[PDB]
């Protein structure tokens, strides 16, 4: 077959579907592999590095898409509506694979249907064992959870680490992670990494052994416990987030009220309403002395190990589905990964959303 | 004058101690003993043994040199003291366990204007019982004077690598 | 007896020399102390933290030095000619205090000759064991250090650890440290506490066993073929050969940066003094060949709210020797060598 990854050109948007590597196995399984002219530049992927692998250059992502059967790319297609039509780039009756964000963009579902394009949501990648080495939201938010500690440390005027030192102790920073996570669960370890004393709550039980696993205090009616520690926290971390409905609010705003000066607050849900109120989208607030980050596409920070990772989940979602050199793709139905996240087919949206 | 001893001696000091404070230094870095040590104190801690580790100002050859370390081997930050909160509880300790640390106990530091150590504030680790010094050879430490304290009736040397003597002990302590 | 600590005018500086554990310690030494509102906000000490300590909170500058016996401040006081009149604020022989850069900054020690204001040049402390917590540079050059690896972190599209997950593996960071004095060996301790594969390269002998004593590598198998090898498979590159009043020597040319991959950076902690990259500017991201030159000006003032209470302590441990009646006045032992080797003028006489 013929397949597609165009550049990502949503404001931002730095990362790309698809490395080098990921290339060869795609050739190897029988693949044409067109890439639109400077991709994965934001990626640190060069075009050089994607021939070498084996793939085809485009000029523009219109030629790359136009003869594509399959269709790999990060973020959901661009409409008409929203001054770059890329579902009309699409050719009909070709395959979709990327985070359409299905659920709270449904004109993009239409648009799509309407193009006869059937198109695979990946953010419902159901919860399978299998199923998580094709999962794009853990494999993105653990990088996530990552960042959001570099860049607390980053805005942090405090270092991390306890340090004895002939000019006095300098104490370690007290890190509190909202929400136990991919995202939380990469918090926790990179911060007690850097060397903080790493407390961390959520609502789920047997999150207690995952923490302590990587030696993080689980706080243990309840709720009393984090505003104890919240007072005493330098960097709060929260990765809450509700698939469709908006983020729950875990840090009001007098408890920020109640915070140290110097000490920040790493909102990661900020684009689904936010874990935390005075947390603005793409921006860094001061608010009672308490600095409120809520930076907007967070994987993208990461772009250049979010992306390799990112065209894996898809390698890995497709590979099985691939004939024995047959040189055809044809996704098995009653398999459940296919069946899940097939969102629209064949003109018709064939998936619970009527 | 000096009194040598071995990791299958040195465990029967601080299994039969009722509170062992840990003092490392420089050589505990050289050696890369640190995840040998934690594993000696919980070996303890597990024993009823009371375990703490004292770590002085300029300790190692940077600040906080034994802290990432120590850090790295997961030891629990409530365990871990500067010199001004623990120095005096080495009255109470009956053992202290020296891994690698020589400048940072020197009295010569207290008591010798001549010394180059000399005013430099110092762990009182001569307080405790014993005094258990890890340490390959007599030579000296950064100062580049002599120690009293491995001359003294409640001083052991254990003369090796700090990680294999560590190690060693761990595995007599089975 | 009073003692001041005014708010650092220098643009970018964040720092305060002042805590309020110092402010205990001083009051305890017969101390009234006074600090200007605002002083330590970039350092996250709020005003009432300091009454909290026992301190004076006055509303300016002038309304808190001219009535000072001993200033305290974090970096030299600016003249007439360089912004605003600082020195002539402090009173007529009262003490000085802070980082002056005396051997470079003659003018502004004249400047306090003839104001006849006593100075201690801080960065001057004469390497002794039990001057060490008195050491300003020592204290300060470290956070220097850990910062370096934050920013570096910062600026690198990729994760410093390695990370296996559900789907693969990204390889950690390859970090190269050039020149390890107290600043090398603490980004050495961030970069492999974060989780990459640390390198470093020094001139000086002992380093190696140093570097070895923190997990990192020392380059050694035609020998900065070796340093080369390692350089081009490098992410993050962390600068800190600082000679003192000379200028920084060059460890990463043009043509060794064109060998680097597109994405990798350069953390210059050298960048103020000449830069040990020659292609680095200060202040200023700059970009070349793919490669990230980073250069940061004044560090230690981006990890201001733990640096100024080191820095406090610093000026504490200097001062407390030389006060006493029982508690309430200031001598300066000259016999200290850690004072006649740290002063800079007195009494309207050079020294
Ligand atoms: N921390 C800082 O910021 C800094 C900066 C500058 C200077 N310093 C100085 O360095 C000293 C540091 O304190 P310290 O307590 O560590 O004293 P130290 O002077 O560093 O003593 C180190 C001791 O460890 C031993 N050692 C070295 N390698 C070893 C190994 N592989 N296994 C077992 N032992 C080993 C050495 O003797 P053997 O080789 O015979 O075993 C030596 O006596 C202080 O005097 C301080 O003034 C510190
Ligand atoms: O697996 P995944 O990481 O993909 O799941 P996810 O990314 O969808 O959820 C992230 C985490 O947020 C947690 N969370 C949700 N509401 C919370 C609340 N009110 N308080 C604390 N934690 C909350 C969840 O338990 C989960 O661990």
């Amino acid at each position: 077959m013929k397949i597609a990854i165009p550049k990502e050109r949503r404001p931002g948007e730095d990362r790309v579907a698809i490395s080098p590597e990921v290339v060869k196995k795609l050739v190897g399984l029988g693949f044409e592999v067109i890439v639109e002219q400077g991709a994965g530049v934001g990626a640190s992927i060069t075009d050089d590095a994607l021939t070498a692998a084996g793939a085809t250059i485009a000029s523009t992502a219109a030629q790359a898409l136009s003869q594509a059967d399959v269709v790999w790319k990060v973020q959901r297609p661009m409409t008409a509506e929203e001054g770059t039509d890329e579902v009309a780039l699409i050719k009909e009756g070709a395959v979709l694979m990327c985070h359409l964000g299905a659920l709270t963009n449904r004109p993009v579902v239409e648009a799509l249907t309407k193009r006869k394009i059937t198109a695979y949501a990946m953010e419902l990648m159901p919860a399978i064992s299998r199923a998580q080495s094709m999962d794009i939201l853990s494999s993105q938010s653990n990088l996530a959870g990552y960042r959001a500690v570099i860049d607390g440390a980053y805005e942090f005027a405090r270092a991390f680490p306890m340090m004895m030192t002939a000019a006095g102790t300098v104490p370690p920073a007290r890190v509190l992670v909202f929400g136990v996570g991919v995202a939380g669960l990469q918090a926790i370890a990179t911060a007690k990494r850097l060397g903080a004393v790493v407390m961390a709550t959520d609502v789920r039980a047997a999150t207690k052994e995952q923490v302590e696993s990587l030696g993080g205090k689980f706080i243990t009616k309840q709720a009393e416990a984090v505003l104890k520690e919240l007072v005493k926290t330098d960097i709060a971390i929260t990765t809450a987030l509700i698939p469709g409905k908006p983020a729950p609010v875990l840090i009001t705003e007098e408890m920020v009220t109640k915070m140290k000066p110097g000490s920040v607050i790493i909102d990661l849900a900020v684009e689904a309403g936010g874990n935390c109120p005075l947390s603005e989208p793409g921006k860094i607030v001061v608010k009672h002395g308490v600095k409120i980050v809520g930076h907007t596409n967070v994987p993208s920070r990461v772009a250049a190990d979010a992306s390799p990772l990112f065209a894996k989940n898809l390698l890995n979602f497709l590979t099985p589905h691939v004939d024995k050199d047959t040189k055809t793709l044809v996704m098995k139905l009653e398999d459940e990964t296919v069946s899940g996240t097939c969102v629209t087919r064949d003109g018709a949206i064939v998936h619970p959303a009527l | 004058s000096v009194k040598a001893g071995s990791a299958e001696d040195a465990a029967f000091i601080m299994k039969n101690a009722s509170k062992v404070i840990i003092v490392p230094g420089y050589g505990m870095a050289v050696a890369q003993a640190q995840h040998a040590l934690r594993e000696m104190a919980d070996v303890l801690k597990k024993e009823g043994v009371e375990v703490s580790y004292a770590i002085h100002p300029v300790a190692g050859r940077m600040p906080g040199h034994m802290n990432v370390l120590l850090a790295e081997a997961n030891v629990p930050y409530d365990e871990v003291f500067e010199l001004e909160e623990i120095n005096s509880s080495f009255q109470t300790a009956d053992v202290a366990f020296v891994i690698g640390a020589n400048d940072v106990t020197n009295p010569a530091a207290k008591t010798d204007p001549s010394s180059p150590i000399y005013g430099m504030p110092i762990l009182d680790v001569e307080k405790a019982g014993t005094v258990l010094f890890i340490k390959r050879s007599m030579a000296s430490g950064y100062a580049g004077v002599e120690n009293e304290l491995f001359f003294r009736n409640n001083t052991m040397m254990l003369f090796g690598d700090a990680k294999k003597m560590t190690e060693q002990i761990v595995q007599a302590m089975n």
